[PDB]
C-alpha cells in the first residue's frame, strides 16, 4: 500500500535547482527489464508516467543478482541527493541490549517495503524524474517519477522514520505500558503481559499499523528468538555477543589484527577482561595491509588470555529498573582498565574496558577518575541514571588526591572495595624546604639549530656537573638536568628549576610516560625519602639559577 | 495573541545552529516532556518534522528557592549567528556603582510575543529518549523563546513601556535588562530598596509576568583582591625566591613594579631554608610594590568589541581566584570564591557557583559575559554543570591545564 499520512514538504538546498543529468544508453536486455520493473512499480503507484514539460532527470540502470536470472533496477541519486536539503539524523544512538528492560513476551515485527509504502511531497516528485532509454537513442524514453520516497534518496530513511512516528503515536497514548523501539524498517515490541493478551496488543497494532498503509508479518511469519540483532544474539532473559571465531593462523597481516582487534574490542562488551593493548601495538606505523606481522611475545600471551576467556560463552542479563545499576572497575595492567555492571552481585548487564590517554603523563589516580566519567556518560545514554561505583582505592588515597590536585575532580557515589591492585599515589613532593638537604640549582639549554644541549647543575655544598645531549630539545634538557640531581643526590634533595614545564609535569605525581626520560625521572623519585622542587624565573639576578645558565648555555649559545 | 512579527535575520552566510543533544537522566527526560507538552497546549511550541535539520541542545534545571523543574534551552550556537540582538540593549555605567541591585527573571514576558514565522525553524530542540527506544521528541517555537538573546531585543519596545511609569517615579533606579533577568539598582537603605523591589513586581504582575525577593547583589562592597605579598620577619632564599617569582610576573602587569633590589639578596648557591635578612633598600621596593598592588592597574580598559575572558584557579579549602581580562595580564578584574556552606564536598558544584557569581559581576560591570577558561575534564563538566547550575544564561567555556605558577601568584 501508499500510507494516507500527510507528506513532508521537501525542498532543495537554497540556491539550487532539480537534477538534469542525461540517461547512458542501454543495453536491449537491460531496457526491457527496466519497462517491466516499471510497469509493475506504476500499476502499484509507486511511480507515474509524465509529460516533457519536467526538465529533471536522474540516470537510470539494471543489474541482475545471481544464482538467479532476476533483473532489479538502480537508480543513481548522488546529484539529487547533492541538491536535496539537510535533514535531521535518524538517531543519535543505537539501542544497546544491556538496557532492554526484562518483559514476558516480546515480539519482533518488520515493517515490509517500507520506503515504498509512504508518499513523497506533490511539489517535490517532479525531481525525482527518470527515463527508461529507447533501444540506441531512438525518441523520448518513457519517463516516470516518483510518488513514494526511493531507495537511496537522501531523505527516505529520515521520513520514514517520522511517519512511523506520527503513525504509532496514538497507539502510544491509548498504550503506555508497551514498549516499541523503531530501527530503520523494524519494530520491536514488548509487554509484561501474559503471551493471551500480548498476541492480541500486537494483532490490534498490526491493525493499526495496516489501517495506515503498512504492512507486517503474521505470528507464523515472526521471526523467533534467538535474534540475530545488529551483532547480538537476542534471547528473551539474556543476551551476548554474535558467535565469536577467533582465526588459528600462522603468519598475520595487519588486516587480520585489524579484524582480530574489531572483534575482540566488540566482544569486550559481554565477555570481561579482554586486553587489546599489545595487539594494537603491532598496528603501529603498519604502512601496509597484506603485510605480515611477527607477533611479539606480549601479543601471543595477550591473545592466547583472549582465547582462554571466549572459550567460555558468557551472556548478559536485562535491565530492572527498579533496581541500583553497580559499576566495577578493575586495573588490567599498564593504563588497561576493566569494569562491570550489574544489579545483582555477579549478574552482568554490561561489561566494557578501557585504556585511553596515549602516555601524556598520567597516573593511575587520574585513569581511574577518567574510566568513571566514561561509564557514568554511557550510564546515562543507556540507563538514564549513573550506578554506584566500587572501586579499588581508599576513600583516603582519593582525597588527598583530589583535595591538593589543581583540576576540579567529582566521582559519583562509590565505594572502596579491596580487589588487587589497588590504586596509589608512588611519590609526594614536599611542601616545604627540607633543612640539611643538598639544594641542586639546575638548568637546561639546547640550541634551536644544531640541537645540541648541554644539561648540569650547582649546588650549595658546592658541587658541579654538566653533561652534553645531542639531539634535544629545551624541554628534554630541563628534564636532564632534573634527572641528574636526582641520579647524584640520594635520599633527601631541594632541586630548584627554571622550567614550568617539568615543575608542571612532576607535580602532577606521574606514574607513566611516553618519554623514556620522564619515567628514568619518575622511577628516580619513587626511591628518594624526601624531594622538594621549586620553580624561579631564568635570566634573573637570582643566585644558582644564574651560574647553571653558563655551564649549560657555554658552547651552545 | 499574535501581533506584527519583527522579522528575524541570521548573519549573511550563517546558518541555522545543528547542535548535538547530550544525554539526560530519565529524571530530566520525564521533566522536559512534562513541560513541553504543555506548553504545546498552550500554543508556545511545536511538533516538527524531519525536514527541520536544526537543532539547539535542551535541559533541565532548578533555581534556588525553586523546587520546580525549569527548561533551559542553550541557544550559544544561534545566539552567536543572530544580532539583530543591529538593534542592542544599551549597558548603563550606573548600575556597577549601585548599593544594591536585584535580579529579577522576567522570562515569562517573552511568550506573549509571537516570533517571526521563517525564524521559528531556528529554535528547533529535541527531547532525548532513553537507550535510542524511541526518536527524539521534535518541537520550536512560535512565540520568543527564553534563553535567546533575540528576546530582550525585541521585547525591548515592550519592556520600555511597562517600566515608564515606575521610571518615571523613581528616576534614580538603574533598570537593566539582559537575556530574561531584569537587574535593578537603587542607592536606597535595603529596606526601601525591598519595598522598590516588590512595587516593581506589580507593576510587571499587571502585564501577566510574575516576576518572583531574589538573590541581592552589592556591587559597592566589591573590590578587587590584590596579589598579595607576604610580611614575615626573617626570610628565607624560599621566600625570596618565591617572592621573586611572583613579583617577576606581575610585573608584566602593573609596570610601576621593581625586583632589582630584592634579587640582589638572591646571590650565591645558598640553602633554600637559609635566612636572609631584608637590605633596607630592598624593604622600600617591597613596600612600594604592595601600594601598586592595592591600586587597579593604569593602561587596562574595557574595549566592547573585544570577547572578555575568565581564568579560575582551584586553591584548595573551597576556595577558588579568577581573573577577567581581554588581553592577557591586562586584568579588567580580579577576585576570588569561597564554598559556601554545604558544598563542603563538591569541586563541580563549587566551580558551577563560581562560574554563575564571575557571569552575574560581568553583566553588571560590563553587561556581556565572559568566555571561561575552566580547570576541569571536558566530559567531568559536560555530565555535572546542570546539576547545580541555576541561571536562565550559559556562557561560552573552554577546558584548560592550570600553569602550576598562575595558582600561586593569585593565592592568598
Ligand atoms: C522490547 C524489545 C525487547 N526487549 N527485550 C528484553 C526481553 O526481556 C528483548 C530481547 C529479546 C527485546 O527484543 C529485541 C529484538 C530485536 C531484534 N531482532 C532487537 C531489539 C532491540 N533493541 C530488541
Amino acid at each position: 500500500p501508499i500510507s494516507p499520512i500527510e507528506t513532508v514538504p521537501v525542498k532543495l538546498k537554497p540556491g539550487m535547482d532539480g537534477p538534469k543529468v542525461k540517461q547512458w544508453p542501454l543495453t536491449e536486455e537491460k531496457i526491457k527489464a527496466l519497462v517491466e520493473i516499471c510497469t509493475e512499480m506504476e500499476k502499484e503507484g509507486k511511480i507515474s508516467k509524465i509529460g516533457p514539460e519536467n526538465p529533471y532527470n536522474t540516470p537510470v540502470f539494471a543489474i541482475k543478482k545471481k544464482d538467479s536470472t532476476k533483473w532489479r533496477k538502480l537508480v543513481d541519486f548522488r546529484e539529487l541527493n547533492k541538491r536535496t536539503q539537510d535533514f535531521w539524523e535518524v538517531q543519535l544512538g543505537i539501542p544497546h541490549p544491556a538496557g532492554l528492560k526484562k518483559k514476558k513476551s516480546v515480539t519482533v515485527l518488520d515493517v515490509g517495503d517500507a520506503y515504498f509504502s509512504v508518499p513523497l511531497d506533490e511539489d517535490f516528485r517532479k525531481y525525482t524524474a527518470f527515463t527508461i532509454p529507447s533501444i540506441n537513442n531512438e525518441t523520448p524514453g518513457i519517463r516516470y517519477q516518483y510518488n513514494v520516497l526511493p531507495q537511496g534518496w537522501k531523505g527516505s530513511p529520515a521520513i520514514f522514520q517520522s511517519s512511523m512516528t506520527k503513525i504509532l503515536e496514538p497507539f502510544r497514548k491509548q498504550n503506555p505500558d508497551i514498549v516499541i523501539y523503531q530501527y530503520m524498517d523494524d519494530l520491536y515490541v514488548g509487554s509484561d503481559l501474559e503471551i493471551g493478551q500480548h498476541r492480541t496488543k500486537i494483532e490490534e497494532l498490526r491493525q493499526h499499523l495496516l489501517r495506515w498503509g503498512l504492512t507486517t508479518p503474521d505470528k507464523k511469519h515472526q521471526k523467533e528468538p534467538p535474534f540475530l540483532w545488529m551483532g547480538y544474539e537476542l534471547h528473551p532473559d539474556k543476551w551476548t555477543v554474535q558467535p565469536i571465531v577467533l582465526p588459528e593462523k600462522d603468519s598475520w597481516t595487519v588486516n587480520d589484527i585489524q579484524k582480530l582487534v574489531g572483534k575482540l574490542n566488540w566482544a569486550s562488551q559481554i565477555y570481561p577482561g579482554i586486553k587489546v593493548r599489545q595487539l594494537c601495538k603491532l598496528l603501529r606505523g603498519t604502512k601496509a595491509l597484506t603485510e605480515v606481522i611477527p607477533l611479539t611475545e606480549e601479543a601471543e600471551l595477550e591473545l592466547a588470555e583472549n582465547r582462554e576467556i571466549l572459550k567460555e560463552p558468557v551472556h548478559g542479563v536485562y535491565y530492572d529498573p527498579s533496581k541500583d545499576l553497580i559499576a566495577e572497575i578493575q586495573k588490567q595492567g599498564q593504563g588497561q582498565w576493566t569494569y562491570q555492571i550489574y544489579q545483582e552481585p555477579f549478574k552482568n548487564l554490561k561489561t566494557g574496558k578501557y585504556a585511553r590517554m596515549r602516555g601524556a603523563h598520567t597516573n593511575d589516580v587520574k585513569q581511574l577518575t577518567e574510566a568513571v566519567q566514561k561509564i557514568t556518560t554511557e550510564s546515562i545514554v543507556i540507563w538514564g541514571k549513573t550506578p554506584k561505583f566500587k572501586l579499588p582505592i581508599q576513600k583516603e588515597t582519593w582525597e588527598t588526591w583530589w583535595t591538593e590536585y589543581w583540576q576540579a575532580t567529582w566521582i559519583p557515589e562509590w565505594e572502596f572495595v579491596n580487589t588487587p591492585p589497588l590504586v596509589k599515589l608512588w611519590y609526594q613532593l614536599e611542601k616545604e624546604p627540607i633543612v640539611g638537604a643538598e639544594t641542586f640549582y639546575v638548568d637546561g639549554a639546547a640550541n634551536r639549530e644544531t640541537k645540541l644541549g648541554k644539561a648540569g647543575y650547582v649546588t650549595n655544598r658546592g658541587r658541579q656537573k654538566v653533561v652534553t645531549l645531542t639531539d634535544t630539545t629545551n624541554q628534554k634538557t630541563e628534564l636532564q638536568a632534573i634527572y641528574l640531581a636526582l641520579q647524584d643526590s640520594g635520599l633527601e634533595v631541594n632541586i630548584v628549576t627554571d622550567s614550568q614545564y617539568a615543575l608542571g609535569i612532576i607535580q602532577a605525581q606521574p606514574d607513566q610516560s611516553e618519554s623514556e626520560l620522564v619515567n628514568q625521572i619518575i622511577e628516580q623519585l619513587i626511591k628518594k625519602e624526601k624531594v622538594y622542587l621549586a620553580w624561579v624565573p631564568a635570566h634573573k639576578g637570582i643566585g644558582g639559577n644564574e651560574q647553571v645558565d653558563k655551564l649549560v648555555s657555554a658552547g651552545i649559545r | 495573541s499574535p501581533i506584527e512579527t519583527v522579522p528575524v535575520k541570521l548573519k549573511p552566510g550563517m546558518d541555522g545552529p545543528k547542535v548535538k543533544q547530550w544525554p539526560l537522566t530519565e529524571e530530566k527526560i520525564k521533566a522536559l516532556v512534562e513541560i513541553c507538552t504543555e506548553m504545546e497546549k498552550e500554543g508556545k511550541i511545536s511538533k516538527i518534522g524531519p525536514e527541520n535539520p536544526y537543532n539547539t541542545p535542551v535541559f533541565a534545571i532548578k533555581k534556588k528557592d525553586s523546587t520546580k523543574w525549569r527548561k533551559l534551552v542553550d541557544f550559544r550556537e544561534l545566539n552567536k549567528r543572530t544580532q539583530d540582538f543591529q538593534l542592542g540593549i544599551p549597558h548603563p555605567a550606573g548600575l556597577k556603582k549601585k548599593k544594591s541591585v536585584t535580579v529579577l527573571d522576567v522570562g515569562d514576558a517573552y511568550f506573549s510575543v509571537p516570533l517571526d514565522e521563517d525564524f521559528r525553524k531556528y529554535t528547533a530542540f529535541t527531547i532525548p529518549s532513553i537507550n535510542n527506544e524511541t526518536p527524539g521528541i521534535r518541537y520550536q517555537y512560535n512565540v520568543l523563546p527564553q534563553g535567546w538573546k533575540g528576546s530582550p531585543a525585541i521585547f525591548q519596545s515592550s519592556m520600555t513601556k511597562i517600566l515608564e511609569p515606575f521610571r518615571k517615579q523613581n528616576p534614580d533606579i538603574v533598570i537593566y535588562q539582559y537575556m530574561d533577568d531584569l537587574y535593578v539598582g537603587s542607592d536606597l537603605e535595603i529596606g526601601q530598596h525591598r519595598t522598590k523591589i516588590e512595587e516593581l513586581r506589580q507593576h510587571l504582575l499587571r502585564w501577566g509576568l510574575t516576576t518572583p525577593m531574589g538573590y541581592e547583589l552589592h556591587p559597592d562592597k566589591w573590590t578587587v583582591q590584590p596579589i598579595v605579598l607576604p610580611e614575615k620577619d626573617s626570610w628565607t632564599v624560599n621566600d625570596i625566591q618565591k617572592l621573586v617569582g611572583k613579583l617577576n610576573w606581575a610585573s608584566q602587569i602593573y609596570p610601576g613594579i621593581k625586583v632589582r633590589q630584592l634579587c640582589k639578596l638572591l646571590r650565591g648557591t645558598k640553602a633554600l631554608t637559609e635566612v636572609i635578612p631584608l637590605t633596607e633598600e630592598a624593604e622600600l621596593e617591597l613596600a612600594e610594590n604592595r601600594e601598586i598592588l592595592k591600586e587597579p592597574v593604569h593602561g587596562v580598559y574595557y574595549d566592547p568589541s573585544k570577547d572578555l575572558i575568565a581564568e579560575i584557579q582551584k586553591q584548595g579549602q573551597g576556595q577558588w581566584t579568577y581573573q577577567i581580562y581581554q588581553e592577557p595580564f591586562k586584568n579588567l578584574k580580579t577576585g576570588k570564591y569561597a564554598r559556601m556552606r554545604g558544598a563542603h564536598t563538591n569541586d563541580v558544584k563549587q566551580l558551577t557557583e563560581a562560574v554563575q557569581k564571575i557571569t552575574t559581576e560581568s553583566i553588571v560591570i560590563w553587561g556581556k559575559t565572559p568566555k571561561f577558561k575552566l580547570p576541569i575534564q571536558k566530559e567531568t563538566w559536560e555530565t555535572w554543570w546542570t546539576e547545580y547550575w541555576q541561571a536562565t544564561w550559559i556562557p561560552e567555556w573552554e577546558f584548560v591545564n592550570t600553569p602550576p605558577l598562575v595558582k600561586l601568584w593569585y593565592q592568598l
